[PDB]
C-alpha cells in the first residue's frame, strides 16, 4: 500500500492458482481492526 | 498347610522360558503369579505354553483348575489342549484338568480349587517336581465363597463378604509352596470387581501374589506376542539382591528407555522426530528395537501359525537385551529383532533381509 | 461427600483433562507451523536492520505493544504489559498503539489515555508480511509515524518454550538515518523523500518481526501451560478416584445395615 | 428351547427380562426367610442365573449338533453395570449388546454403544464376507472415538479425515425399526462405507443412499448380490465387481 | 402494594443467577446481560436484613419499588445499606401520607404509584 | 546465511551477484564498497565460481557490508521453473482495474507484470 | 412414525437431538466461553435456547403464579412452529420472544410488543 | 455487635466475606490459576491467604513444634492489627511475613528481617 | 547433634514440596534458588536398603545440606559423593566422629573444625 505497505500491494496485486496453497492465499488475507482512544474512552472501530 | 520347618528359606525364580517374563516379570518358584486379562489377548495360549515349557524344560507336570468355569470355554480349552497335543489321548498329557462350572451349585464352586490343588500337592510330595497349578478364575472362588456363607446363615462381612474371607484364602494359598521335595507355582486368573484394586476381593488375593502377568489388548494390537505388557507385568522377585546385579541393572535400564520413549509418543505426533536431541532420539529409535525384541514366537502357536517357535534361555535375554542397550546392533534394521529367539536369532535374519 | 456428587464431580474434570491435553497437542502442532515464521521473519530483519549497524543510528514516544486477543495462556499479556509500565514510567505521555486486545484491556486500565490507536484478530493464524504493512502504514496514516522522535516495538521473545521474554527493540526514524555516523561509509546515491520511506518500513518489518517472535512466544507458552494442566487433573483424577471407591464402598454398608437392623426385628 | 438343541434343530432365546427374575426369586427367599445378602438377594442368586445361561450351547456332531443361543435382557439403573445383579449376569454372558439413551436422543437407533460392546466369540461367528469388508471398521470407529471432542475448527488433514469416515460410518449403522437387513445387503453398505467412497456424499443424504443403493444393485447387479448370499465369500473379482458397481452408483 | 411492586421479581432473581452464572465464564457481556446483572446483585443486597428488625409493609413497598423500577441501578453496592435507611428517614419526614395510606389501604392506586414515583426520583438525585 | 524472504530464506559464500537495484541493475563481488540500494521489482542472480541460477523478486532492499557480506532482502520468489498463461490472464484484469487509490494499485500491477513478460 | 407420521418423528428427534448438542456443549461454554465454537455449533447453541423456552407454556391452572393468561396449544401447531424453528425461519427473534407463550402467532405477537 | 461491638464485629464479617471469596474460587485457581481471575478477585485471594497466614499463632506449649517462643495477642491487639490489613495498608509486604508471628508489630519486624 | 545441624529442616522440605509443584511458571531466581536445594537435600535422604548409618555420620551430611556445601556436585553425584566423603573423614577428621560418638552434642569448638573438613573435599 504506503511505501511502508509499498510492496505489499506491489506483493498483493502480484500476489494475485499457484503458490498460493496456504502460504500466500493466507499472506493475503489480514483480519486486524483499528482504533483510536480519547479523553479512557474511545473514538470507534474500523478495519485495519 | 506345609509346617514353618518344611519351608523355603530362599526365594528363587522359576525359568518359564518366555523373554518377557523371565526378564521383566520373573516367577516364583512355588509362587503365585496374578494373571491379567480376558479375551483377544491368547490367554489360553500363553497358559498352554507354559504347561509345555514347564513340563519340557524343568520336567514338572501342571494341573489346570477352572473354577466357575463358563462350559463353553471348558469345551474350547479341552479341544484346543488336544489340538495342541498338550493333551495325548494316545500318548501322554502334560496336564490335568479339573472343573468346577457355574452351572454347580456353591459347595462345589467352592472346594473344585481344592480339588485341583490336592492333584498338584501329589507330584511335589510323592514325585518332588516343580509343579504348575493353574486357577481360573481365583476370584470366583472367593465369590463362591461368599455364597456358601450366606446360606450357612452367617452375618456378612464387609461389602458382603464372607467373615472368613481372609482365612479361606489363607488355607488355599498356604498350601501352593515350596517343600524340600519340590515346588507348587501358581497362575492365577484375577478378576477384578468394579475395576476397585481396593475391593476386599482383589485386596485379600494380592496379600499372596509375588507377581502379576498382564496381558493387554494394545500389545496383541501392535502384533506383539506374547500379548504381556513389558511395563504393568511386574515381579516382586526383581531385586537386584536376588536376580543379580547384571539381570536387574539391565531390566531397569530397559524400561527406563520404554519409559522416555512411551512419554516422547505424543511430542512425535506433533513436531516430528525433528524435535529431539542426539541423546533423545538415539534411544528412541533404539526402544523400537527393544519393544520388538520383547515379541517371541511360540511353540505351541506353531500350529496356528506355522512360525518356528523359540524358547529364550534366561541367560540369553539377559545377555541379548545387554548388547543392544549399549548400542552395538544399531545399523541392524527394526524388522530383525521382530519375532525370533536369541540375538544370534537377530543376526542370521537380518542376513536373510540383507542380501 | 455423597456419592451423587464425586461421580460427577469426577467426570468433570476427566473432562477437563481431555480438553487439556488437546490443547497440549493442538498447540504443538501450532508451534510447528510458527517456527517456519520465526525463521524467515526473524532473517528478513538481518537484511533490513543490518544497513543500520553500520549507520548506527542511536535514538513524543511512540510505543508499540504487540500480543494477541487470546487468553487462556497465562502470563504472556500481564507480564509484557507490566514491562511496557516499566517503561511508561520514564515518559508518562507516550502514546501507544496496541496489537491485540489482551495488552490493549492490560493498559487501557492503567494508562487509559495513552494510547491512540488499536489493532485486533491478530494471534489466530501465523503473522505475515502483508499485516506488517498494513499496520506500518496505518501507523504511518493517522499516527504519523516519522514524525516521532523516538519509536519502539513491545513484544515477547521466545527464550525457550517453557519459558518467554518481554522485550523491547528500537526502531529508527528518518533524520537518525541521515545523520548515521557510519553512513558517509556507503555510498547510497537525496532524490526525495528517502530516509522517510525506509522508516515507514522499518516500522512494518520490526513490528512484524516482534509479532511473530511473540506469537511464537506464546504458542509456546500455552503449549507448556496446558501440559501442566494435564498433570494436575491426572493427579486430581487419581485422588477424587480413591475417594469414590471409598463412598461407594460405605454406601454399600450404610445401605446394607438399614436393612440387617430393619430384620432382626 | 433344549428340545430343539437336542434334535439336531436350533432355537434362540430371549429373556426379557432378567433382572425382573431376580427380583421374583428375591420375593420368594425373604418370605421363606432365607437369609439375605447384597441387596436382600440369597447366595444363590449367582447359581440362579448361571444353571440358566449355562444351558444355551453348541452342541458336538455326536448330540446332533443341535444349538441353543441366548438372548438375556438385563436393565440397568443409571448405567450401572457394578449393581449386583447385571455383575453376575455379565460374568456369565459372552459379552454384551450396549445400549444408551444419549445416543438413542442423538437419533442414533439402534442405540448401540460400539466401544461397549463386545462378542467373545466374535470373529468365529461372522458371515466371512462380512468379516472381510469390515475387519477395519471397529478400528476406524476406534480411532473416530479418541479424536471426538475435536468436533470444535483447525484440525489437520489426517484427523480431519477420521472425522469424515466417523460421521458417515456411524450414520451407515443408524438402522429404523423392525427393517433388519439381508447380509448380502449388508455387505454392499459396509464396503461403500469403509473403502472410503462416502466421504464425498454429505451426511444427510447417507439416508437416502442405502435406500437408492441397494434398489439399484438389485435390478443392475443382482448377480453379484447372489454370489455373496450363496457363496459368502468375496472372490478377488467380486472385490472389482462391486469397487465398479459402486463407484458407477457414487458418480452417478 | 407488595403484591403489585414485587411483579415477577421472583422470577427476575432467577434469571440473574441465571446470568451470574454464565459471567464465570469471564467473556465480554453485552448491555442487556450488564444491565439485568447490575440490577439482580442491588436486589440481592436490598433483601437483605439484620435480625430483629422487622419492618412494616410500607417500609418494605417504597424499598422494592425502588428496586424494581430501578432507581437504585446507579448507587455504589455498598452504599444501598445507607439508602435504606435514609430513604425511609425521608419518607417518613416527608411524604409520611403516602406511607399511612400504603399501611390503611394496602393497595397502590394509580395516583400512589405516582406520588410514589416522584418522590423516590427526587431522593435518588440527593 | 545472507538472502531472505519472510517465509522462505535462501542462500548462504558467494563469487558474484547480480541486483536490480533504485537506479539500474547493478554488480557486487569479492570486495565491493559497502552500499544500501532498494531493490526494484526484477530479476536476480548468484555465483559460485562459474553458476548460473537466477530468481525473480518482489522488491525490497540490498546491503552491501563493510565486513563484506552482502544482505539482500525481498518477500516472494527458480527462473522460468516457477512463472504464461498464468501471467497472461492476470495481466488482462490487471489492465482493466487501472482504468478504475483502488486503480492506483493498479498502475503497479502494470509495471510489475510488462517486466515479468520479458523472461 | 407409525403413529404420528414421518414428520411428526423427524421434528420431535430434531428437536432433541438439537437440545442433546446444546447439553453436550455446556461444558465448553462454561470453560472456553461462547466464543470458542464452531459457526454450526454456535447456530445449533442459538436455536437450542429458543427452542427451550418455546417448551414452557403458561398453564391456566398456574395463574397465580405468572399472572398469566393460560395459553392452550393444538397438536399441529405445535409441530409446525417447532418445524419452522427448526429450518432456521425464525433466527432472528430474540430469546425472550419464546418464553411463556403459546403458538408461534405469540412468538411474532411479543417479538414486535417488546421491541416496541 | 452488643457484645464485642461493632468494629470488631465488623472487623469479623470483612475477614469471612475475605477467607470464603478465596474459598468460592479453590477451583478456577486449581484448574486455571490465578492468571484468569479478575483484579478485584485477585486482590481478595493475595489479601486472603495474607489474613488465613496472620490466623495462624505461635503457641508457648507447642514450642517443641514451631521452634519459635510462643505469643499471645491480646483481643484489641487482634482487631487492629487484622482492621489494618483489610484496610489493604500492608498489601506491599510478603505473604511469608504474616507466618506465625504474634500481632502485627511482629509482622513489620520480621519483614524488615527477610528484607534482608 | 542432628538437631542443631538440622534446623527446621522439616517444614522446608515440607513446604518444598508445595511449591515445586507449581514449576510445572516462570524463571523466579528467589525460588528456584532453594530449589537446586530441596532437589540436593531428598537426594541426600536417599538410603540403599540394610544401609544403617551411625549419627556421627550422618550429621556432616546434613551440615553440607542445609549449607549448601554440595550445591556445585552434580545431581547424579550426590549419593555417588556420600561413599567419597566418608572415605575422607574415616582416616583424616577421625576425632569428629568420635567426639560426636561420645557426646552427642556439638560445641561451636567442633563446628568450625568440621567447616574445615567439608569445603577442603568440595576442592579434592
Amino acid at each position: 500500500m504506503s511505501y511502508a505497505a509499498y510492496l505489499n500491494v506491489a506483493a498483493q496485486a502480484i500476489r494475485s492458482t499457484e503458490l498460493q496453497t496456504a502460504s500466500v492465499t493466507n499472506r493475503s488475507q489480514t483480519d486486524a481492526f483499528y482504533t483510536q482512544y480519547k479523553n479512557a474512552s474511545e473514538p470507534t472501530p474500523m478495519t485495519k | 498347610p506345609p509346617s514353618f520347618a518344611e519351608q523355603s528359606t530362599s526365594a528363587e525364580i522359576l525359568e518359564t522360558g518366555i523373554k518377557v517374563v523371565d526378564l521383566l516379570a520373573p516367577y516364583a518358584r512355588g509362587g503365585k503369579i496374578g494373571l491379567f486379562g480376558g479375551a483377544g489377548v491368547g490367554k489360553t495360549v500363553f497358559i498352554q505354553e507354559l504347561i509345555n515349557n514347564i513340563a519340557k524344560a524343568h520336567g514338572g507336570f501342571s494341573v489346570f483348575t477352572g473354577v466357575g468355569e463358563r462350559t463353553r470355554e471348558g469345551n474350547d480349552l479341552y479341544r484346543e489342549m488336544k489340538e495342541t497335543g498338550v493333551i495325548n489321548l494316545e500318548g501322554e498329557s502334560k496336564v490335568a484338568l479339573v472343573f468346577g462350572q457355574m452351572n454347580e451349585p456353591p459347595g462345589a464352586r467352592a472346594r473344585v480349587a481344592l480339588t485341583g490343588l490336592t492333584i498338584a500337592e501329589y507330584f511335589r510330595d510323592e514325585e518332588g517336581q516343580d509343579v504348575l497349578l493353574f486357577i481360573d478364575n481365583i476370584f470366583r472362588f472367593t465369590q463362591a465363597g461368599s455364597e456358601v456363607s450366606a446360606l450357612l446363615g452367617r452375618i456378612p462381612s464387609a461389602v458382603g463378604y464372607q467373615p472368613t474371607l481372609a482365612t479361606d484364602m489363607g488355607l488355599l494359598q498356604e498350601r501352593i509352596t515350596t517343600t524340600k521335595k519340590g515346588s507348587v507355582t501358581s497362575v492365577q486368573a484375577v478378576y477384578v470387581p468394579a475395576d476397585d484394586l481396593t475391593d476386599p476381593a482383589p485386596a485379600t488375593t494380592f496379600a499372596h501374589l509375588d507377581a502379576t502377568t498382564v496381558l493387554s489388548r494394545g500389545i496383541s494390537e501392535l502384533g506383539i506376542y506374547p500379548a504381556v505388557d513389558p511395563l504393568d507385568s511386574k515381579s516382586r522377585l526383581l531385586d537386584a539382591a536376588v536376580v543379580g546385579q547384571e539381570h536387574y541393572d539391565v531390566a531397569s535400564k530397559v524400561q527406563e528407555t520404554l519409559q522416555t520413549y512411551k512419554s516422547l509418543q505424543d511430542i512425535i505426533a506433533i513436531l516430528g522426530m525433528d524435535e529431539l536431541s542426539e541423546q533423545d532420539k538415539l534411544t528412541v529409535e533404539r526402544a523400537r528395537k527393544i519393544q520388538r525384541f520383547l515379541s517371541q514366537p511360540f511353540a505351541v502357536a506353531e500350529v496356528f501359525t506355522g512360525i518356528p517357535g523359540k524358547l529364550v534361555r534366561l541367560k540369553d535375554t539377559v545377555a541379548s537385551f545387554k548388547a543392544v542397550l549399549e548400542g552395538k546392533y544399531d545399523n541392524i534394521p527394526e524388522h530383525a529383532f521382530y519375532m525370533v529367539g536369541g540375538i544370534e536369532d537377530v543376526v542370521a535374519k537380518a542376513e536373510k533381509l540383507a542380501a | 461427600a455423597t456419592l451423587k456428587e464425586v461421580e460427577m464431580r469426577l467426570k468433570s474434570i476427566k473432562n477437563i483433562e481431555k480438553i487439556t491435553k488437546t490443547m497440549k497437542i493442538v498447540a504443538s502442532t501450532r508451534l510447528s507451523k510458527a517456527e517456519k515464521a520465526k525463521i524467515s521473519a526473524k532473517k528478513m530483519d538481518e537484511a533490513e536492520q543490518l544497513f543500520y549497524k553500520n549507520a548506527e543510528t542511536k535514538n513524543k514516544e511512540l510505543i508499540v505493544a504487540i500480543t494477541s486477543d487470546k487468553g487462556l495462556c497465562g502470563s504472556i499479556h500481564s507480564q509484557l504489559a507490566k514491562a511496557v509500565r516499566r517503561h511508561l514510567n520514564d515518559q508518562p505521555n507516550a502514546d501507544i498503539v496496541t496489537i491485540g486486545d489482551k495488552i490493549k484491556m492490560q493498559l487501557l486500565r492503567t494508562h487509559p489515555n495513552n494510547i491512540k490507536l488499536s489493532i485486533n484478530g491478530i494471534g489466530k493464524d501465523a503473522p505475515t508480511f502483508q499485516e506488517s504493512a498494513l499496520i506500518a502504514d496505518k501507523l504511518l496514516s493517522v499516527m504519523k509515524a516519522g514524525t516521532y522522535p523516538k519509536i519502539s516495538i513491545f513484544y515477547n521473545d521466545p527464550v525457550s518454550s517453557l519459558s518467554f521474554e518481554p522485550s523491547e527493540k528500537p526502531i529508527f526514524n528518518a533524520k537518525t538515518i541521515e545523520q548515521s555516523p557510519s553512513f558517509g561509509k556507503f555510498e547510497i546515491d537525496t532524490d526525495a523523500n528517502v530516509p522517510r520511506d525506509l522508516f515507514e518500513y522499518t516500522l512494518a518489518n520490526q513490528m512484524l518481526t516482534a509479532m511473530a517472535q511473540g506469537y511464537a512466544a506464546e504458542i509456546s507458552a500455552r503449549r507448556n501451560a496446558m501440559d501442566n494442566a494435564s498433570k494436575n487433573a491426572g493427579d486430581m483424577i487419581n485422588r477424587y478416584s480413591i475417594l469414590y471407591n471409598r463412598t461407594r464402598q460405605a454406601v454399600i454398608t450404610n445401605e446394607l445395615v438399614d436393612i440387617i437392623t430393619g430384620a432382626s426385628s | 428351547g433344549e428340545w430343539f438343541r437336542d434334535n439336531g434343530k436350533h432355537a434362540l432365546i430371549v429373556y426379557d427380562d432378567l433382572s425382573k427374575q431376580a427380583v421374583a426369586y428375591r420375593q420368594l427367599s425373604l418370605l421363606l426367610r432365607r437369609p439375605p445378602g447384597r441387596e436382600a438377594y440369597p447366595g444363590d442368586v449367582f447359581y440362579l442365573h448361571s444353571r440358566l445361561l449355562e444351558r444355551a450351547a453348541k452342541l458336538s456332531e455326536k448330540e446332533g449338533s443341535g444349538s441353543l443361543t441366548a438372548l438375556p435382557v438385563i436393565e440397568t439403573q443409571g448405567g450401572d453395570v457394578s449393581a449386583y445383579i447385571p455383575t453376575n449376569v455379565i460374568s456369565i454372558t459372552d459379552g454384551q449388546i450396549f445400549l444408551e439413551a444419549e445416543l438413542f436422543y442423538k437419533g442414533i437407533r439402534p442405540a448401540i454403544n460400539v466401544g461397549l460392546s463386545v462378542s467373545r466369540v466374535g470373529s468365529a461367528a461372522q458371515v466371512k464376507a462380512l468379516k472381510q469388508v469390515a475387519g477395519s471398521l471397529k478400528l476406524f470407529l476406534a480411532q473416530y472415538r479418541e479424536v471426538a471432542a475435536f468436533a470444535q475448527s483447525d484440525l489437520d488433514a489426517s484427523t480431519k479425515q477420521t472425522l469424515v469416515r466417523g460421521e458417515r460410518l456411524t450414520q451407515l449403522l443408524k438402522q429404523n425399526q423392525y427393517s433388519p437387513l439381508a447380509t448380502e445387503e449388508q455387505v454392499p453398505l459396509i464396503y461403500a462405507g469403509v473403502n472410503g467412497h462416502l466421504d464425498g456424499i454429505e451426511l444427510s443424504r447417507i439416508g437416502e443412499f442405502e435406500s437408492s443403493f441397494l434398489s439399484y444393485l438389485k435390478s443392475n447387479h443382482n448377480e453379484l448380490l447372489t454370489e455373496i448370499r450363496e457363496k459368502g465369500e468375496l472372490s478377488k473379482e467380486l472385490l472389482a465387481s462391486l469397487k465398479s458397481a459402486t463407484e458407477s452408483f457414487v458418480a452417478t | 402494594a407488595l403484591k403489585q411492586v414485587a411483579g415477577s421479581l421472583k422470577l427476575f432473581l432467577a434469571q440473574y443467577r441465571e446470568v451470574a452464572a454464565f459471567a464465570q465464564f469471564g467473556s465480554d457481556l453485552d448491555a442487556s446481560t450488564k444491565q439485568t446483572l447490575v440490577r439482580g446483585e442491588r436486589l440481592t443486597q436490598l433483601l437483605k436484613q439484620n435480625q430483629y428488625s422487622p419492618l412494616a409493609t410500607e417500609e418494605q413497598v417504597p424499598l422494592i419499588y425502588a428496586g424494581v423500577n430501578g432507581h437504585l441501578d446507579g448507587i455504589e453496592l455498598s452504599r444501598i445499606g445507607e439508602f435504606e435507611s435514609s430513604f425511609l428517614s425521608y419518607l417518613k419526614s416527608n411524604h409520611n401520607e403516602l406511607l399511612t395510606e400504603i399501611r390503611e389501604k394496602g393497595e397502590l392506586s394509580k395516583e400512589l404509584l405516582a406520588s410514589l414515583k416522584s418522590a423516590t426520583e427526587s431522593f435518588v438525585a440527593t | 546465511l545472507q538472502f531472505a524472504l519472510p517465509h522462505e530464506t535462501l542462500y548462504s559464500e558467494v563469487t558474484q551477484v547480480n541486483l536490480p537495484a533504485k537506479s539500474g541493475r547493478i554488480g557486487v563481488l569479492a570486495n565491493h564498497v559497502p552500499t544500501v540500494e532498494q531493490l526494484l521489482p526484477g530479476v536476480v542472480e548468484v555465483m559460485e565460481g562459474s553458476n548460473s541460477k537466477k530468481f525473480f523478486i518482489s522488491g525490497g532492499f540490498a546491503t552491501v557490508q563493510p565486513d563484506s557480506q552482502l544482505c539482500v532482502t525481498a518477500i516472494e520468489a527458480p527462473l522460468e521453473s516457477f512463472s504464461e498463461n498464468i501471467k497472461n490472464l492476470l495481466a488482462e484484469a490487471k489492465k482493466n482495474v487501472s482504468s478504475s487509490r483502488e486503480a492506483a494499485e493498479a498502475a503497479i500491477q502494470v509495471e510489475v507484470l510488462e517486466n515479468l513478460q520479458s523472461v
